[PDB]
């Protein structure tokens, strides 16, 4: 008996207009048999925004280490 | 047991009194 | 006698003993030293003239405090012999009792 | 002819027997009585108990087709002045006061005989105004705070200008959106430092107004972090402002209470509400609730929608730690599948994270949430639910979140397409950058799925718990977890953000229907249809929510609060307005 | 008791006028004799008695 | 014995469970009229110089 | 000195620290308080560590009282005793983020009745700050509770009564006069000073 | 017959800094670096300047 | 040490991977014949930071010598 939220007016078609990304490839495998297409666009929404919430942490993880010596011992030289 | 007991100790709770300067005393009520 | 900066003034303008308690003895029974001792020298009990307070300053009314030090009778038994102390009369156990 | 004085502790002798303290005499005088009462009002007589989860469910019902809406009876005796309430043409509100600290109520006729219900007045300023007037607990509150010599950090102007963000109405519900998704983590505040940073600048440069003011959380983060270079300064004097007197005031408290202890425990617990561990806080995102359990030796019922709670035994069973964003490192994808495949809809288990102590006793929490923020803000605020995949989804599929080809750093309203998040950004007047969307974005891992509601029900204090019927004995509050107050929101404002927030009634202090109103459009028709429902206490909450009996803070604390004035002379009648009316409560009175 | 005025300002007061004279002052006080002896003060011309 | 001042510490307030409230330290709690009043009278029986 | 810049001959003593520092004690060091020293700056102050004193200690003074204040049967009352802080510094309240940044480096001593505050051994300490949450009635500086090792409360100069008067009163030139001549002696020799002025 | 030198602007500058919680905890490492010390404070003078 | 703060925070492999510097002729003098790796490497760390002491103080001694009146003099030749 649970009403959801009314919906964010939203573009649509973003990842299939959008040509290079490393999510294509394991986007791939959002499979539907049962739901109907809407559904279906519901979920890959939100897949892709998983998706793109998982980059975005690592990116921050590889932001995190700083400079090591080892860099500067290199080109101050 | 022990909140009892130590309302009791700082109300004043409980003799007679040794000496009286002006007389009988008059309880109050409030 | 030296006494608390918290003293209140309205003490002083009435008639009252100096000791910071009353010490009319009379009003006990008749040959009883434990009862009038409790009168005297307690603090366990308010005073008998203010309910309210025990004692308007504690350095003088309770025992071996500093004016039952200076002016207790029999307990300085060094003293000069021959000079008045107007406070004697008020700080003596013996005195107090005769009564 | 002695001056003699008599004082409140002279009489004490006879205030602090039990014999004064209960209702039993009371009851059987009443009970026993003819003519019953022929009124006996039904209306917030206690708690009603949800199967379903969801409270946008709750609130739509409650409030979908709404008619001639009822009002308690304490919010009508609060109403009266003291000679209109002497008088004898309002009879029938004089007839249930026979006792100064229970408030009596009677319940429905139907089912059984007629039956009187007294309920203990947990503080002093739940009682009625016709019997303490707003003008004597100000002035009470002046003595207690020159009795306890506590000076105010705080300057009138921080709390005028705390007020003027109250009614800004302007208010970026951007903040708002980063405020909820941060909830209460030091890792993904740390994360998002120069986003609020930024922020905060130009909302302090734009306006002269500061802004994420309503979370307490923020407030502390801010203080504890950012004020380092946070902003240009002048913003980060008035947090520091905020936290030394928010600290201030628990420096007087406890010097209120005395050096003494009833046994391992101190007797600080029973003289003030706020002091007492058993009051929660209406917005929690740590583990409050076992650490309650833990530590109260009173039953502390909590209730999670249907399903009751009582052990610290069952912790793994009804609460599911919400792990640190690191050691989730591997177990995100099943978290995110969990929304696909999971049925959120009577869940029963919580996600809350593990628990800090701040070192504070969470007084702190406490005394920002009941005493400052209804003071300061007139108490206008309600509680807010939000779908987070929403707002996941606004955030993450947006353009320059793809695009590897578009720089880390830049405005991304250039490169913005038409969708609701251009809309939100324009209204809130901020350009951000790149960066700061993608590590909003990221923190989308971590974060909770919906917001929840939670019932807490604690016994009394044993010095008043002497009561007739076990069910008195227990006092009810609610508390909030995963969501946030909200001040008043705009018209066009709601537009884009009704795609992403709901109102909730809450606490009286947080309960408003100018705010409620605001956002929901069903709360709008309803205040429209019945006006008289403008004012604090004679709003109308689902019972599934809110009972006005059986709460910490009654009606007449919310009218007094709406009525209140800014300067720090009502802060110290809030402050002192919290005094339980236990003996070991009046015999602190008296020492002071 | 006897007379004790904690400054002169009291006494001058006290000199004066016999009824309405403060007893207490802001930060002064004074002790008015109660004694089985009452006694005539005579100040410069002016009498209390 | 040890002059290693840390320890010394960290062994006082290690795992604390009673703390004591010395007597002077009460005193300074109660105000002069409280003070005064039998109720409490542990404290002022001690009060003689 | 485990800096790298300052160990590091090959880099210039002008040019500012942050430039080319890492994870460590000293990037949050310096985040904390955003202030960019010099690497010449910081080479100087490491070079304090040539004649650097050890650990800092506590010591215990304790004198016979006034010729005017000796009478009593014992003897062990008679003298007063305090406790010198040696090589250390006094301090105020830390912050959280602070105080687990420098946890590494520094720790508490409450010692003495100005001292030794609750709030500010309560930031140095996750111990005591427990120990206060057991205990919130303690939280009063006249009530606290310190080491016997590092002082006992009679044998002191300064006393609850003196620290409670300075938590209550606020800063103001009116309160440095009530504290100055709050430190007058009882004693027949200040009866007489004072009956002079 | 004392005058101070302080007014309650300074006093106040004082309380503000005794409640500082964003105190630079660096400050105390200079100070502890010269632990009282003349020659040692005239060595970095141009960092507490700084 | 009965007890002791814990160890502070820093970098890893200082000594030999960025530098080669004056100090490490006479660094590499002491040795580790008893001691375990943890312990000789941490006190190995405390003779770097006595060296480095050392140099600094020594180097500075001779910037504060002030500058010399005679070279003043051949500024012109």
């Amino acid at each position: 008996m649970a009403r959801r939220l009314p919906k964010p007016t939203l573009q649509g078609r973003l990842e299939a207009d959008f040509p290079d990304s490393p999510l294509l490839p394991k986007f791939q495998e959002l499979n539907q048999n049962n739901l109907p297409n809407d559904v279906f666009r519901e979920a890959q929404r939100s897949y892709l925004v998983f998706l793109t919430s998982q980059f975005c942490y690592e990116e921050y993880v590889q932001r995190t280490f700083g400079v090591p010596r080892r860099q500067r011992a290199i080109d101050k030289r | 047991q022990q909140v009892n007991d130590y309302i009791k100790a700082k109300v004043g709770a409980q003799n007679g009194a040794p000496g009286l300067c002006h007389g009988q005393q008059a309880t109050c009520e409030i | 006698i030296v006494t608390p900066v918290t003293a209140d003034v309205a003490y002083f303008q009435k008639s009252n003993s100096p000791r910071g308690r009353a010490a009319c003895v009379v009003s006990c029974e008749n040959y009883n030293q434990e009862v009038a001792e409790g009168l005297i020298y307690d603090h366990s009990r308010p005073d008998a003239a203010y309910e309210y307070r025990s004692t308007v300053n504690p350095w003088a009314s309770q025992l071996g405090s500093l004016g039952d030090i200076m002016y207790n009778s029999s307990y300085r038994q060094t003293a000069v012999p021959g000079l008045y102390s107007p406070c004697r009369a008020f700080f003596n156990k013996e005195e107090l009792l005769r009564n | 002819n002695l001056l003699l004085a008599f004082n409140l502790q002279n009489a004490l002798k006879v205030l602090c027997h039990p014999r004064l303290h209960t209702p039993a005499h009371t009851l059987n005088s009443l009970n026993a009585a003819p003519a019953p009462r022929d009124r006996r009002e039904t209306y917030s007589l206690q708690h009603r108990r949800p199967n379903h989860m969801n409270v946008l469910v709750i609130v739509d019902e409650f409030y979908d087709n709404k008619y001639a809406a009822p009002v308690t009876d304490i919010a009508l005796k609060c109403g009266l002045p003291t000679e209109d309430f002497l008088h004898p043409s309002n009879y029938d509100l004089l007839r249930l006061e026979l006792h100064p600290l229970y408030d009596i109520y009677i319940g429905r006729d139907a089912g059984e005989r007629a039956r009187h219900r007294a309920v203990h007045r947990l503080m002093v300023g739940n009682l009625p105004t016709p019997l303490a007037p707003a003008a004597f607990q100000e002035a009470r509150g002046q003595q207690f705070e020159t009795a306890t010599s506590l000076a105010h950090v705080v300057d009138q102007a921080v709390i005028e200008t705390v007020q003027d963000t109250a009614y800004d109405t302007a208010y970026p519900a951007f903040f708002y959106v980063v405020e909820a998704m941060i909830h209460g983590f030091e890792e993904k505040f740390v994360m998002n430092v120069p986003l609020v940073s930024l922020c905060i600048n130009t909302y302090w440069e734009r306006s002269g107004r500061l802004a994420f003011v309503n979370s307490f959380s923020m407030i502390k983060f801010i203080c504890r972090h950012l004020g380092n270079n946070a902003i240009s300064k002048e913003a980060y004097s008035m947090y520091r402002k905020i936290y030394g007197e928010l600290i201030a005031l628990e420096q007087a408290l406890m010097r209120l209470a005395g050096s003494d202890v009833v046994g391992d425990e101190s007797v600080g617990q029973y003289v003030c509400a706020l002091l007492d561990p058993n009051l929660l806080p209406p917005v929690a995102y740590t583990d409050i609730f076992t650490h309650l359990l833990t530590v109260s030796d009173r039953a502390p019922q909590i209730i999670i929608g249907n399903e009751v709670y009582a052990d610290t035994l069952a912790a793994p069973q009804f609460i599911e730690r919400v792990g640190n964003m690191d050691e989730m490192a591997a177990q995100f994808v099943a978290l995110y599948g969990y929304r696909v495949n999971g049925d959120h809809d009577h869940d029963f288990r919580l996600h809350l994270g593990p628990y800090v102590d701040e070192g504070h006793a969470d007084v702190l929490e406490k005394i920002f949430y009941y005493v400052f923020l209804p003071t300061c803000t007139n108490a206008h605020m309600c509680g807010l639910g939000v779908d987070f995949q929403h707002v996941a989804q606004t955030l993450a599929y947006n353009g320059p979140a793809f695009s590897h080809h578009f720089t880390r750093d830049e405005d991304i309203l250039d490169n913005l397409e038409n969708g609701t998040l251009r809309d939100l950004l324009e209204i809130s007047d901020l350009r951000p950058t790149v960066g700061m969307i993608r590590d909003l974005s990221a923190s989308f891992m971590t974060c909770p799925t919906f917001t929840r509601a939670v019932r807490v029900s604690v016994d009394n204090d044993v010095t008043q718990q002497l009561a007739p019927n076990p069910a008195d004995k227990r006092t009810e509050q609610t508390v909030l977890v995963n969501g946030l107050v909200a001040f008043a929101f705009s018209e066009r404002t709601r537009a884009v953000t009704q795609c992403l927030f709901h109102a909730i009634p809450f606490h009286m202090f947080y309960g408003d229907p100018r705010v409620a109103a605001t956002m929901h459009q069903d709360v709008a028709t309803f205040v429209m249809r019945n006006p008289q429902q403008r004012a604090v206490e004679a709003f109308n909450r689902p019972e599934q929510l809110f009972a006005e009996y059986r709460e910490w803070h009654r009606s007449p604390m919310g009218k007094y609060a709406a009525e209140c004035l800014p300067s720090l002379v009502s802060i110290s009648g809030m402050t002192a307005m919290h005094i339980k009316m236990s003996p070991m409560a009046y015999i602190a009175q008296a020492k002071l | 008791p006897a007379l004790s005025a904690s400054s002169r300002a009291l006494i001058d007061e006290f000199m004066s006028v016999k009824q309405t004279h403060a007893p207490i002052h802001y930060g002064h006080y004074i002790i008015e004799e109660v004694a089985p002896v009452r006694r005539i003060l005579k100040f410069g011309n002016k009498v209390v008695f």
